[PDB]
């Protein structure tokens, strides 16, 4: 009911020349310096220019890359509300084709963000921050003025935007904060990507420590329905004191799932009761009427229907609230349960050992479609979280009307009592499947099975091949209440954990056709083959050794000899595994 | 370099098997060079050659599984477990008078191999007469874990 | 259209009367037989009454308790469509009340035929096979007269017998004939139920001699697209040979599922083509003109629109005959193939071996609900099955209509073209998820991946962390499309194996809680823990040379204890085993 | 009472763990009369105490796990596999010359505990004197395996 005009928006088909004037030179700056450093793989091996952020470095900071992913995932989320948005100065060419090299121009504009932090020295900061200053800037200028706007709703650019304000700001307060670093002579240092850590260290050392731990305390004992209440905090526990820290690739992965929540749980708030204010408004009492007396039966008092339209319109809206409410807290509990089963798979899968080995049983090898995946695993996790959010509420949308309009009304009103009328008409009939499931296991517990010496129980036979001859026709009719608890709980089941992909949902036997687990695997298959916390400790000890360093050093070799000795001595097993190894 | 259990060699078999790409079970030059340039840096091959010769104490120029324990083995460890060196004493000393002779010294390779000459194992002995005696003290074996 | 008046129905509630008459005395004489045999734990331990057939044993002949229980299960399908069936001499007491103690009835007046069995002599076939001339002769006399019947269809309580007609007849071919071995003195034979048969000694004996068999043979090799018409074969291959005999219990629930699936096959097409032929006679062309007119376009040619809703009733009645005939062939395609894995999970639960020990890890004990759930299998078997083909009908009749009134009618005539308006707006759109996963599998295998010596295939790097940032808004759209194939892969593989036991439809972590394969687990651990193929064997050793049988047995013992050693020298880690427990 | 797998020992490790609910890895009689009892029969006790004569070979009248595998290895064994037992004559002699002496045969048991007095030893090779001089012949040990 507004149109505001937009002198940024005139200007924004200039600030679309102007950014990507400034973004096209940033780039090949780092063009420049690439043949000035003599750099190390960080290069494109195909042209030459930098690369972003190293994906293979547990240690390295992972404040960049976590904002610069939360800013480009966001502006997918607005192009699609948007059916134009990018016709500016180029030809459309089939317009929906227009609408595909968007995909690729929001990266390329957001490249030289990242850029900066692969080098660490006077020219990456200052360049860094004022393009951030400049994001940051524009973003925030244009949203002072014209806040309401006819897109969508009166105040959803706005709620829109609240992500990617404030992940800009986080690189305004990160590059001239590591700038001031610059101080400490933090830039006369390399980009030594094994730069010998306290937590590769530490992690070999909680290895070979780990013995003085080992002598366990005792266990304690927790009463009913609180352990319960604790039990539940076992699965809410990632944050057990541990020197672990995430893959790179998988640690963005779960901020970009989180603003994919909130991009969703706006979106469909923000598009439905803009549709149901205006009925619970205009409402039309002399056509409803009308609308009524076409098809249905006024049953009293034509006035009064205006008190009764609007007290079922009360429950439409009260329902998708809450169902939205319902399936962003799932998925919230998810991602959290999510986080947690990412840390013992991949301890495990270090190892080795017989918890993953469904596959880790056979040989680590970077195949060439485990490669596929990984490149874009964190694409995946955020798209099937968006389908989780529209499936989920769109179940739990029709799991409460059932319930409002046919329990909750009833009881508390009384109008209609139409499961009430089903119910009261079989109250005979679901007594036998009670009271015959009662009298097979009070019968079985107390005169078949006969628990004997050493607790080992045996049975009273005969009596009982006729019992379950007796009850053969009724076990089927309680083959019938087990048959709808296979279909629910699959059903149930397939939905909460329907936004995981640690998770297979298929069976056992073909978890590898379930495409989610599929990619999963092989993300987590390729990045324990390329950075394991063993190795990548290991080389450092042979590295800062090396650059920090007769019958004198056969004296080391005669300490040498004597430590072959010792560690065979207190380790047997590895004696034929030494000799046939030798 | 102490007594560990299955999964804490398990993970160390396992970062073993990342450098040798033969499953032989033991690591050359070339390929133990080809995983030093994957993590960015280019040693000199001369300079690669004497990284091999810290870790390889049988000389024959290969690194063994074994010898790959050792090294992170040494720098990570605690200071002492006082107990589990004089749990090491019972197998290198069968008099109980806590001196290790050379025949002592022997009988041990004897139950593992006897891999190297008896100079070599003469000369093993030669770094621990710091007791004035020629005869292993009850701490001549402790400082030699130490350092 | 038409009504017979019945003297068998009219002499059917005295028929009630009277073969329960009958049924009650032959039940009576078995009691006076059992205080004349001194029998096993074959009477009931908490009157005396006998047990049926013992369902523990592998040996025993299972034509007998394969037809009572098919004709047992035949008598509920037609309880349920009959609404009064049993008002006849007792008393109502809220007649839904009196829908109940008829499942209590039918193995209670079937159960003097599946008696005679137990007992092996001149008294028992007599007995038993005049009583299956008896319910041969009522059912047969029933059906030549009346055949038509205004209840369903013009045909169907005939098609509706056809399974309890001719397995009636199979009693009827089995206890004369039967009766008719009693000649050779096979009455003269006793009640011992470890008879040592050829199959337990032949069992054992595959077990030892497998040695040298164990020297396998060489590999074949078959060309492509003819092996996957025979690794089709070897899902097919129920049949190798072996000597192994089924459970009585499981082999049962076969051919139950097997009629089971044969009942609803007639219920879905005899309950809704009668319904639709009378819609295709009676159209009511001047009537449906206005009922046309009232909602949608008429479009052309009043007279024509005969030929218009016509061409689409074909197809309704097409789509409903080809749902049917689809849903019937895969659950006739599974039984076969539940068939052959209940043969390897049942030896491999004699090994304790590596295949089912997700719980065959733990201890083999038969506590009290897993009895439950033995008792009372064979009829959840055939509840999961009923609801299979009603849930996999009812999902691909919506999922060829999808196909039929959008592909295959417009590629056959070219009416309405919905879809192709559709694909033919995203015809550029599509390409590029193909384009750029075509550029992630080229450039991986032909760029990055290295294959080396050893064929140990290592990574260009670098280059690649940058092609994983310019393709991530891209692969947001390519998770669209797994994001909807996760959601496909599951639903059909959910309805498929719907109607199976032996396969848990959760997760790895969760398959407890499945109430199907819960069912089956503990099933399959009783029958294990009473009648194990060597233990039942060993037995036989132990008896049949008891009844059939100093320095000179020490002779046998100088024998004894050489053999003791023929075995250890030859098998050594049992050495330990023997000094430990010894 | 041949060579076998690990899953043809490990059937016959399960039908004995139905027997013996202690898990102690032997069967008394009271043990055992329960499983008879399960199939049907009800023996007679005097006859179920002969029934583990038959199978225990050591007398202190409980039944052994290699007690339980020779008895179902006798009976439904192929005729022979004559390599196999000329594969043990290698072990029963060091000599080679096939002649297997009381001194060779303790030299098994050894090897295998010496369970018992050498009086019983000398009680069995008393059966394999058919062969007219007192020593152990290449088809003494064969007719044995045999029957
Ligand atoms: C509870 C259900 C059966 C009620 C039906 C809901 C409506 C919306 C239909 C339309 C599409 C259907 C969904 C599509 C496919 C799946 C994925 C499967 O892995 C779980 C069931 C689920 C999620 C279906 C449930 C039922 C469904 C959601
Ligand atoms: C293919 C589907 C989604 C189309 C929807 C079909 C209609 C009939 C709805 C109504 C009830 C729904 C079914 C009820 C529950 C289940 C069990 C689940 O383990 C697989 C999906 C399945 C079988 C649903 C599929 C969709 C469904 C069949
Ligand atoms: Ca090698
Ligand atoms: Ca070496
Ligand atoms: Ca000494
Ligand atoms: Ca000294
Ligand atoms: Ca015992
Ligand atoms: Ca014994
Ligand atoms: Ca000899
Ligand atoms: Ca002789």
């Amino acid at each position: 009911e507004v149109i505001p005009p937009c002198d940024p928006t005139a200007d924004e088909g200039l600030f679309h020349i102007c950014i990507a004037a400034i973004s096209l030179v940033v780039m090949l700056v780092l063009a420049i310096l690439a043949r000035r450093q003599k750099l190390s793989d960080n290069q494109r091996g195909l042209t030459g220019l930098l690369s972003p952020v190293n994906f293979l470095d547990h240690t390295q900071h992972k404040g960049l890359a976590v904002a610069v992913y939360g800013v480009l995932f966001c502006k997918l989320v607005g192009m699609v509300l948007s059916h134009h948005p990018l016709p500016f100065t180029k030809e459309v060419a089939n317009k929906e084709f227009w609408m595909i090299l968007a995909l690729l121009y929001y990266p390329t504009l957001y490249y030289p963000l990242l850029a900066c932090g692969t080098l660490h020295n006077k020219v990456g900061y200052v360049l860094g921050s004022l393009l951030s200053w400049t994001h940051f800037g524009i973003l925030v200028w244009q949203k002072v003025d014209c806040p309401k706007t006819p897109q969508i709703y009166k105040y959803y650019a706005l709620f829109g935007s609240l992500p990617q304000i404030a992940c800009l700001a986080f690189l305004s307060f990160q590059y001239p904060l590591l700038l001031f670093k610059g101080l400490q002579n933090t830039e006369t240092a390399n980009a030594s990507e094994d730069l010998s850590s306290s937590y590769y260290r530490d992690y070999v050392k909680k290895i070979l420590k780990k013995k003085k731990p080992t002598k366990i305390s005792s266990s304690t004992s927790k009463p009913k329905l609180f352990d319960r209440l604790r039990d539940a905090v076992k699965s809410y526990i990632y944050t057990p004191e541990d020197v672990f820290r995430f893959p790179l690739k998988l640690a963005i992965s779960v901020v970009v799932a989180f603003i994919a929540l909130y991009q969703m749980a706006l979106l469909l708030i923000s598009g439905v009761l803009p549709t149901l204010h205006i009925v619970r408004r205009g409402v039309d009492e002399n056509i409803a009427f009308l609308l009524a007396g076409f098809n249905i039966i006024l049953s009293n008092d034509r006035q009064e229907v205006v008190r009764i339209v609007v007290y079922y319109l009360w429950c439409v809206e009260i329902c998708y609230v809450s169902a939205v409410t319902l399936s962003c807290l799932v998925n919230l509990l998810m991602l959290m349960r999510s986080m947690v089963l990412h840390r013992s798979n991949l301890k495990g899968l270090y190892r080795g050992d017989s918890l993953n080995v469904f596959n880790c049983h056979r040989s680590i090898r970077p195949s060439r479609p485990a490669l596929v995946c990984w490149m874009g695993f964190t694409s995946y996790q955020a798209a099937f979280l968006c389908l989780g959010m529209a499936i989920q509420t769109l179940v739990f949308f029709i799991c409460i009307l059932f319930a409002v309009f046919l329990i909750i009304i009833p009881i508390l009103w009384g109008t209609n009592l139409m499961l009430f009328h089903i119910i009261g008409n079989l109250w005979p009939f679901w007594l036998t499947l009670v009271l015959a499931a009662l009298i097979q296991h009070v019968a079985s517990r107390f005169l078949f099975i006969r628990k004997d010496g050493g607790t080992r129980d045996l049975n009273n036979r005969g009596s009982l091949f006729l019992l379950s001859y007796i009850l053969f026709l009724v076990n089927v009719m309680i083959g019938v209440v087990l048959g709808i608890w296979r279909v629910v709980i699959t059903a149930l089941f397939n939905i909460v954990h329907l936004g995981r992909l640690d998770i297979s949902l298929l069976n056992r036997n073909v978890e590898a056709f379930d495409p989610g687990y599929r990619c999963y695997s092989h993300y987590l298959k390729i990045e324990v083959s390329q950075s394991h916390p063993v190795m990548k400790a290991f080389c450092g000890l042979l590295l800062q050794s090396s650059g920090q360093d007769n019958k004198v050093s056969n004296a080391k070799r005669a300490r040498a000899h004597w430590q072959l000795l010792y560690t065979l001595v207190n380790n047997p097993s590895l004696v034929g595994s030494r000799k046939h190894f030798q | 370099a102490d007594q560990l259990t299955e999964e804490q060699i398990a993970e160390f078999k396992e970062a073993f098997s990342l450098f040798d790409k033969d499953g032989d079970g033991t690591i050359t030059t070339k390929e133990l060079g080809t995983v030093m340039r994957s993590l960015g840096q280019n040693p000199t091959e001369a300079e690669l050659q004497d990284m091999i010769n810290e870790v390889d104490a049988d000389g024959n120029g290969t690194i063994d599984f074994p010898e790959f324990l050792t090294m992170m083995a040494r720098k990570m460890k605690d200071t002492d477990s006082e107990e589990e060196i004089r749990e090491a004493f019972r197998v290198f000393d069968k008099d109980g008078n806590g001196f290790i002779s050379a025949a002592e010294l022997r009988h041990v390779m004897t139950n593992l191999g006897e891999k190297l000459t008896d100079e070599e194992v003469d000369e093993m002995i030669r770094e621990a007469d710091i007791d004035g005696d020629g005869q292993v003290n009850y701490e001549e074996f402790v400082t030699m874990m130490t350092s």
